[PDB]
């Protein structure tokens, strides 16, 4: 596999968004789907997280109260599509479903799940598919106030995961391709968080914060 | 109907039909002494205001308080005049009945000790505000607001 990957350099990734006061997995799903749609059509179109939060309750999601990227991919599949950010703007509160087929700009036929706990299988998925939806243990001030560098938090769990984000690459700092490795992750806390909205998380350090425990990607 | 140990907890808004919604979600978040308590995600603008000390008493009722270095007061979940959608204020700590939700180990309904009035009053959420919700008392519960207490 490549020693480094960065899907942003290829045009697969939209700018960093802000979920604001809503606990909305929706941004991780829309990011993985923006990725696949691009691989497929050559166009980068920002998708609607609000569409996911308002309409995916039948699939088992709970809007601002939480959910699962995989259930979001399921909603897209059952719904036959998902609207653009532009046509169904984000308001960060639970509202009535207002999906419009005429405005759908993406689709998936279901999704794929990355082998649990496997960092090599996740590296494979990011090298061959594009940006991947993952869950992580984000509940520590070290991460909440992360600013730069390779994130490592000794108390990070690889089991109790509370935050859905997006892996858009991997790489290594310094000279050794196998030294100081990291996962390149896009957050949804706006550009002012971390390093322009992005965080590097320790890679191949025993599934740090659980990035490889519950990864998935939509099939388009 | 459960025994939550005294300690420090983060309280996630959930529901009786969906006690574990997945990743993300919202948490009881303090925004100032005597100000309504809010439901907010575990993100930077809010993360440090989501820890609460829970403490049970002889009647089997608990208080839910906030402590934060230099809070000038000792405040927690509070009520005075309870009415539908009245906000939960961060006032003088009141007592609540924490009833374990069945098929769960850490999900609780937060009730106002008010059953001899004939109605059920529980802490819920309207928008991004914790509020008091009224429910007719019957013989089957059924979608009620609840709270996952996770021990810090």
């Amino acid at each position: 596999l490549p020693k480094s990957v960065d899907w942003r350099k290829k045009g697969y990734v939209t700018p960093v968004k802000n979920q604001k006061q809503c606990g909305s997995w929706a941004f991780s799903a829309t990011g993985a789907l923006e990725g696949q749609m691009f691989r497929k059509t050559g166009k980068l179109v920002s998708l609607s997280e609000q569409n996911l939060v308002d309409c995916s309750r039948p699939q088992g999601n709970q809007g601002c109260n939480g959910g699962f990227m995989a259930r979001a991919f399921q909603y897209v599949k059952e719904n036959g599509g998902l609207d653009s950010e532009e046509s169904y703007p984000y308001v960060a509160v639970d509202e009535i479903c207002k999906y419009r087929p005429e405005n759908s700009v993406a689709q998936d036929t279901g999704f794929t799940v990355v082998a649990p706990g496997k960092e090599k299988a996740l590296m494979k998925a990011v090298a061959t598919v594009g940006p991947i939806s993952v869950a992580m243990d984000a509940g520590h001030s070290s991460f909440q106030f992360y600013k730069s560098g390779i994130y490592f938090e000794p108390d990070c769990s690889s089991k109790n995961l509370d935050h859905g984000v997006l892996v858009v690459g991997y790489g290594f700092e310094g000279a050794n391709s196998d030294n100081s490795k990291y996962w390149l992750v896009k957050n949804s806390w706006g550009p002012e968080w971390g390093s322009n909205g992005y965080v590097k998380i320790a890679k191949d350090k025993n599934n740090h914060c659980g990035i490889a425990t519950a990864a998935s990607y939509p099939n388009v | 109907m459960a025994s939550l140990e005294d300690g420090t907890y983060r309280l996630r808004a959930v529901t009786t039909s969906n006690p574990d919604p997945g990743v993300g979600g919202e948490y009881a978040t303090v925004e100032g002494a005597r100000q309504p308590v809010k439901a907010e995600p575990s993100t930077p603008p809010f993360f440090e205001r989501q820890i609460w000390q829970v403490t049970r008493n002889s009647d089997g009722q608990s208080t839910i308080k906030y402590q934060g270095l230099n809070a000038p007061f000792e405040y927690g979940f509070s009520y005075d005049q309870m009415e539908q959608n009245a906000p939960v204020m961060a006032g003088d700590p009141k007592e609540y009945i924490l009833q374990l939700v069945p098929s769960t180990t850490d999900v609780y309904i937060i009730r106002a000790p008010i059953q001899r009035v004939g109605v059920d009053v529980e802490v819920g959420v309207q928008g991004n505000n914790l509020v008091y919700k009224f429910f007719p008392v019957d013989g089957s519960g059924g979608d009620r607001p609840a709270w996952r207490f996770t021990r810090e």
